[PDB]
């Protein structure tokens, strides 16, 4: 009695140490362990109303007998303890703090729901039964309802949290006690003659019910009559308790009792609370399923009629968020505006009769227009939905789409990137990181081009004549004429962000006039409404022409939305805007130097770049449409050609090549010899030819030569920190004037580009021999060229190839061999590595794309000894496999070249190709990754760049044992010279540390090992079984061999 | 000096423990110790606008070892709930300890952390995670571990308590 009352100081006191408290904890733990548990925890509830604590421990102690040993107690003694429960509620007062309440209203429901209704299962339970079953339940709540104030509070906490436990929770308890809860909760709620109708359950259960008129009839009366006098507290607690009855019961309660309009008052209320659970209820009355949609039809009806007082609560919550957000309000915000965005579903079923649509989405617009983004994007969904969807169309049309379309431009912005724009202050408190905001930024403007996009497919006239005012005006105004004026922006700041931003409008624009195609019904109208679209799109087009724009971003831009424009022009008009597109991309810039890699000059670059991308795509597109245009494009192009670099020549005569063969234009095979011939016509010049097989020829033309000269006149010591050393002018002389003869004297990547396209988009089997007819007389002779350059780009790696070379350049080259704007010797080094990487990179391209020519490279005896040959560089005396060459090359080269040589085979060349390409794959691979293996943060790179390419070696076997794998394993066990190496390869792929690899290995193992048991049995025996010896298959796999080769020394060894 | 009761509440082996401790103490203690009963650490802070103090109870997780269970959040002042998210049975149980957490103390402040954020295996993924934004808590991805945000929800519970939207650690 008192050592209880010593512990609880013990364990709240601040100054006990945590042993104290766990010693005390200890106490207070056996006196809970003790048979008469209950009957001290309701002493002490009863005997200390004084000491909030103490009844708080004794009423945890009922809890806990309750809620742990309820299945022990017997018959009596649960009686005991809802009698003992009820005389501590029944006892509730003033200065029960409220978690006591909360703690007597626990007590309370958890006897209830082990209790209350059990009689019920019976048929015509006796009085002890009923008694047994708590039959008086109901009218004790209701006395328990008039005690007093305090106990009117305990009564709604206990309504509250059973409608919670048992339709809201999922109590296993009330899960098992459902059929005879459920009907008894909403029995004492709804009258006795509404319930009738819904269930037909017989007399009995009357007697569980005491108020014939049920509980709404007296919750609601309160609630408005708390709501007349004002009494916020009392509001608020009624509203939670009312908020967990209302999903469930039967719908008649709830319009008879006229629910609705009393959460509207509440709402009304300024009481921020009493707000928030009003709309939580309204929105459960709008979500909830309804069994008579009379009754859903009235609810929908009333919410309606009631926009005014809706708008009215909106504009009370708003505040100004320029000091600082009201944290009492904005959850309340984002509430109203969430539930807000639900209604619209229900717009086809209400009648409007007083404007009720009208203000609704005048409304919604206007919660669009929130300043923070959460709150704008919850509506954003509701925008696109509505758009879409023909229901509402009409309506949108007359109220809002004329201001939405507006709303939509002007919140087509950066936010992230303005300074202290007002919707960043709302970020810090939603979003807890920057990422998140920029991503969330990135979703709401996406979803705002949905909106703008949406709106001109609908009304396309409506928004053109927006469009043509906006970009007038804008370009008027004093931004727009500084765009007009510059050159290069700082693409940060106002002008060039919101220029970026009407352009982006005119993209949306464009996008939603395509879809107009598909949008608008294929009527008789079409054909005039497309012509229409079509010059206006042409007259836009002609506008911003006019402006000429300067700037390459913003001249980006609008050459990507042209090439949205050109799918649909055709003819002359086409012709007129794509030379401007032409011209215009490829403008001088002689206000800057289109070499210094200045961030100024990479905008030029890009710009280049982007119209090359955009020409090639239409182009592969529409060449039907560019057929007759042809003559003047390649006028145009000539024009152009002066003023362009090689890499972007080469862009632009692909772009001709592409009109030339896919529009079936006439003497194809002369066109194509003067746009191809010029450049490869490189690969045959006699001096390279010759010095290409000399790795000081090669180390010459790189310019290492001249490197040594430069480093020798300014006296670079041969172990000088080239880390620190500045680069000058000459050395960014020469660096240029190296790579400017190294990109035309290999044209790999000219090589690859016509290729590429010129297989792109094949249609007939014809078309597809024309051309190899077309490349066969001048890829053939240049392969063996090809292959030499891949020869000397492997061997450049090999350390002791440039021990000849000069010491001083000692470095600079093993710097460049090193993997991972310039203005250090040792960048300098870096820029030629990064020089022979991508030189590298494109001869392996070229010789994919040499590949996809089928036959006229596969059907040729010598391909597989040049490629492999060029990719295997042996050492005379050493078995190392191209010494000096990094992981990532190996890499690389597998995935880029081997597996599209290997994979692209024809199907009728296999009998050729892959007997003399196939063995001696295997034993390079083999000894690659054997070597690589062998030696086993910078390391765990290494590492990973080593699984990297056993996965990719594992990719090459699993797709050469479908249509192609069933020729290739005959091909493979018909023949020892492939099967040997082949089962080294796995022999080695099994054993090594990669568990997936490993997995990999033994599954192919187990596919193919019927198919090669047929010295192939005594490598098995020796190497495979010993190997060997993913684990559980592998042990089957192991134990499948056995059992013929053993059965068949064998077992001696393997038990050795 | 301020001093506000500040009770750590969630599921066994959270990290509950090991974040207090590591406010205490620079230490991130690896073993785990089931805590039983409550232990009680007071935890000071140095802000601009003075000093602030947590008496931060740190309530066990585990129902064999939770003494007074919810007798620890009587007076309690503040309130954060720790969840796994490696673990997804231990985001599914912050509900309950929220509602548990709030028929004691009913309107403290209350910071939902999702701990152990440094594996590269979380299964409870930030989409997944709505439950703050329903209750309107404030939600932070801490990891004892690697000290990414363990001061953020201090530092929230400080400008809350005190009513001081300004305030910040020095
Ligand atoms: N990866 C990772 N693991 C952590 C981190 N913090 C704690 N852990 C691990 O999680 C365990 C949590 O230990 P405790 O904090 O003592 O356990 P608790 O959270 O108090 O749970 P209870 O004591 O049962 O209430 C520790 O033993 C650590 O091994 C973290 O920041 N990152
Ligand atoms: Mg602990």
């Amino acid at each position: 009695a008192s050592q209880i009352v010593s512990a609880l100081d013990v364990i709240y006191s601040p100054k006990s140490n945590n042993s104290q408290r766990q010693e005390a904890q200890k106490f207070l733990d056996e006196v809970k362990l003790c048979s008469e548990s209950p009957f001290w925890g309701y002493e002490i509830a009863l005997q200390n109303p004084t000491n909030s604590i103490l009844k708080y421990f004794g009423l945890g102690l009922l809890d806990h007998a309750v809620k742990k040993n309820w299945n022990d107690y017997d018959e009596g003694k649960r009686v005991a303890l809802r009698k003992w429960v009820m005389e501590l509620n029944f006892g509730v007062q003033d200065y029960d703090t409220r978690y006591i309440k909360e703690k007597l209203a626990t007590l309370w429901v958890e006897v209830a729901k082990r209790t209350w209704g059990e009689a019920l299962k019976q048929t015509n339970p006796t009085e002890e039964q009923l008694l047994t079953s708590w039959v008086d339940m109901d009218n004790n709540l209701f006395e328990l309802w008039n005690i007093n104030q305090s106990s009117r509070e305990l009564a709604l906490i206990i309504f509250r949290i059973l409608f919670e436990d048992v339709f809201l929770l999922d109590d296993l308890i009330v899960l098992k006690r459902m059929t005879v809860i459920q009907p008894l909760c909403v029995m004492i709620v709804c009258p006795i003659e509404v319930f009738a109708i819904k269930y037909k359950f017989s007399d009995k259960w009357t007697k569980f019910k005491a108020n014939e008129e049920g509980w709404f009839s007296v919750w609601i009366p309160e609630l408005n009559n708390a709501l007349q006098q004002n009494n916020s507290e009392y509001i608020i607690r009624l509203l939670e308790t009312l908020k967990t009855c209302l999903n469930w019961p039967l719908t008649e309660v709830i319009v008879r009792n006229d629910v609705l309009s009393s959460l509207l008052t509440c709402l009304s209320s300024n009481i921020p609370r009493a707000q928030s659970m009003a709309l939580d209820s309204i929105h459960i009355l709008l979500t909830r399923p309804y069994s008579n949609e009379s009754h859903y039809q009235m609810t929908i009806d009333r919410v309606f009629d009631n926009m005014d007082l809706l708008d009215s609560v909106y504009e009370s919550l708003l505040f100004d968020p320029t000091d600082d957000i009201d944290e009492t309000k904005y959850p309340i915000i984002k509430k109203f505006v969430d539930m807000i965005s639900c209604l619209y579903v229900c717009v086809p079923k209400i009648k409007e009769t007083n404007g009720q649509i009208q203000k609704y989405f005048k409304l919604v617009l206007k919660t669009t227009y929130n300043p923070s983004l959460i709150v704008s994007g919850l509506t954003l969904d509701l925008w696109c939905t509505c758009l879409r969807n023909d229901e509402y169309l009409p309506k949108l049309e007359k109220y809002v789409i004329p201001d939405l379309l507006q709303f939509a431009a002007d919140a087509l912005v950066y936010y992230e990137q303005i300074d202290g724009h007002i919707s960043k202050k709302f970020a810090e408190i939603d979003f807890q990181s920057k990422s998140e905001f920029q991503t969330f930024c990135s979703t709401y403007r996406k979803r705002i081009r949905d909106i703008i996009r949406l709106i001109s497919c609908v009304e396309l006239d409506l928004t053109y004549d927006w469009l043509n005012n906006r970009l007038n005006n804008y370009f008027s105004s004093p931004f727009g004429q500084q765009v007009l004026s510059s050159t290069f922006l700082d693409h940060k700041l106002e002008p060039y962000l919101g220029a970026l931003s009407q352009y982006m409008i005119v993209e949306c624009f464009i996008n939603g006039c395509i879809r107009w195609k598909i949008w608008y019904p294929t009527g008789d109208d079409y054909d005039e409404k497309l012509d229409s679209i079509l010059q206006k799109l042409e007259i836009l087009s002609n506008q911003l022409i006019a402006l000429n724009l300067r700037e390459p971003l913003l001249l980006k831009k609008q050459i990507q939305n042209f090439a949205l424009f050109l799918t649909m022009l055709k003819d002359n008009v086409l012709f007129t805007l794509l030379e401007k597109i032409i011209t215009s991309a490829t403008m001088d810039y002689p206000e800057i130097n289109l070499e210094e890699r200045g961030a100024e000059s990479d905008a030029v670059r890009d710009l280049r770049y982007a119209c090359g991308i955009e020409l090639n795509r239409m182009a592969l597109l529409m060449p039907e449409s560019l057929k007759k245009i042809y003559p003047d494009l390649e006028s145009v192009i000539a024009r152009i050609m002066p003023n362009l670099s090689y890499h972007e020549k080469i862009s632009f005569k692909s772009f001709l090549l592409i009109i030339v063969l896919k529009s079936s234009l006439d003497m194809k095979e002369e066109r194509f010899a003067a746009i191809v011939d010029p450049e490869l016509l490189a690969w045959s010049d006699k001096t390279t030819v010759v010095g290409l097989s000399d790795l000081h020829w090669f180390m010459e033309r790189l310019g290492i030569v001249q490197i040594a000269e430069y480093f020798q006149r300014r006296d670079i010591d041969e172990n000088s920190d080239l880390l620190s050393i500045p680069i000058d002018d000459e050395g960014k002389e020469l660096k240029s004037e190296l790579t400017k003869r190294w990109q035309s004297l290999f044209p790999v990547r000219a090589t690859r580009m016509f290729i590429h396209y010129s297989m792109q988009s094949i249609k007939t089997d014809e078309e597809f021999k024309m051309l190899q007819d077309l490349w066969r007389p001048r890829i053939v002779p240049i392969l063996p060229y090809i292959t030499r350059l891949l020869y000397q780009l492997q061997s450049y790696h090999d350390p002791d190839n440039w021990k000849g070379l000069p010491t001083v350049v000692q470095s600079f080259v093993k710097y460049s061999t090193i993997e991972r704007a310039m203005q250090t010797l040792r960048d300098f080094a870096d820029s030629v590595g990064h020089i022979i990487r991508y030189t590298r990179e494109y001869t392996l391209l070229v010789l994919s794309a040499i590949s996809s020519l089928g036959s006229v490279f596969y059907l040729l005896d010598e391909s597989p000894d040049l490629l492999l040959n060029s990719i295997a560089i042996f050492k005379p005396g050493s078995n190392e496999i191209s010494p000096g060459v990094s992981t990532h090359g190996w890499k690389h080269i597998m995935n880029i070249a081997i597996r599209p040589i290997l994979k692209g085979c024809p199907k009728d060349c296999l009998g050729k190709f892959m007997p003399a390409f196939l063995p001696k794959l295997f034993e390079i691979l083999d000894l690659l990754l054997c070597q690589k293996w062998s030696s086993h943060t910078e390391e765990i790179l290494e590492e990973n760049l080593l699984r990297q390419l056993t996965t990719v070696v594992v990719r090459i076997v699993i797709d050469c044992v479908n249509n192609h794998q069933m020729e290739m394993r005959k091909i493979i066990f018909n023949d020892l010279n492939t099967l040997a190496p082949f089962l080294k390869l796995l022999n080695h792929l099994i054993s090594f540390k990669d568990t997936k690899c490993s997995f990999n290995s033994i599954l192919v193992m187990k596919c193919c090992l019927t198919s090669v048991l047929n010295t192939v049995d005594e490598y098995f025996t020796f190497e495979v079984m010993k190997n060997l010896l993913s684990f559980h298959e592998a042990l089957y796999a192991f134990t499948v061999i056995f059992l013929t080769l053993c059965k068949e020394s064998a077992r001696a060894f393997l038990f050795e | 000096v301020p001093t506000f009761k500040l009770v750590l509440v969630g599921d066994g082996g959270t990290g509950k423990t090991t974040f207090v401790k590591r406010h205490l103490t620079g230490e991130f203690e690896k073993k785990y110790i089931a805590t039983i009963g409550v232990e009680v650490h007071p935890l000071s802070f140095y802000t601009n606008f003075g000093e602030i103090k947590f008496d931060v109870w740190d309530t066990a997780g585990l129902e064999k070892f939770g003494g007074l269970r919810d007798g620890y959040y009587i007076n309690a002042q503040c309130a954060i709930i720790m969840f796994d998210v490696t673990s997804r049975i231990t985001y599914k149980n912050v509900p309950n300890w929220h509602r548990d957490l709030v028929r004691v103390c009913e309107n403290i402040p209350i910071v939902l952390c999702g701990n152990k954020v440094d594996v590269k295996e979380r299964k409870v993924k930030a989409k997944t995670i709505t439950f703050h934004r329903k209750k309107n808590l404030q939600y932070y991805d801490i990891s004892a571990k690697s000290n990414y945000n363990f001061e953020k929800p201090f530092l929230w519970l400080a400008r809350k308590l005190a009513g001081n939207p300004q305030l910040e650690f020095v």
